[PDB]
């Protein structure tokens, strides 16, 4: 079967708290 | 209770999140989805 | 640096925070679980008038 996963799959790749900032 | 589930896959790709004021995640983009995303 | 209690909010799996450029911002003590911003010691330049 095939379905489109729109936006999920995002998480915190680490244990550090970062606030109010863009980060790639 | 009849159930439905979905299976997806993770890849080693760079994502640009915006860490917001809450210490949370509210949106992110993928650097390999489309040509435009590379610009972001 | 100076230790000032962290007014910002954390998450249960979040031990310490960083703003940018490796400059760690906040840390929770590994014993009692209290959150604190850590500000680098106040510093400036000195000039003279001669
Ligand atoms: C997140 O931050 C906003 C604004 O800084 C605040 O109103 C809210 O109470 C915070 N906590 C949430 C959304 O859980």
């Amino acid at each position: 079967a095939y379905t489109n996963s729109f936006t999920r799959g995002v998480y915190y790749p680490d244990k550090v708290f970062r606030s109010s900032v863009l980060h790639s | 209770g009849a159930a439905a589930y979905y299976v997806g896959y993770l890849q080693p790709r760079t994502f640009l999140l915006k860490y917001n004021e809450n210490g949370t995640i509210t949106d992110a983009v993928d650097c390999a989805l489309d040509p435009l995303s590379e610009t972001k | 640096g100076v230790l000032t209690e962290s007014n910002k909010k954390f998450l249960p799996f979040q031990q310490f925070g960083r703003d940018i450029a490796d400059t760690t911002d906040a840390v929770r003590d590994p014993q009692t679980l209290e959150i604190l911003d850590i500000t680098p010691c106040s510093f400036g330049g000195v000039s003279v008038i001669t």
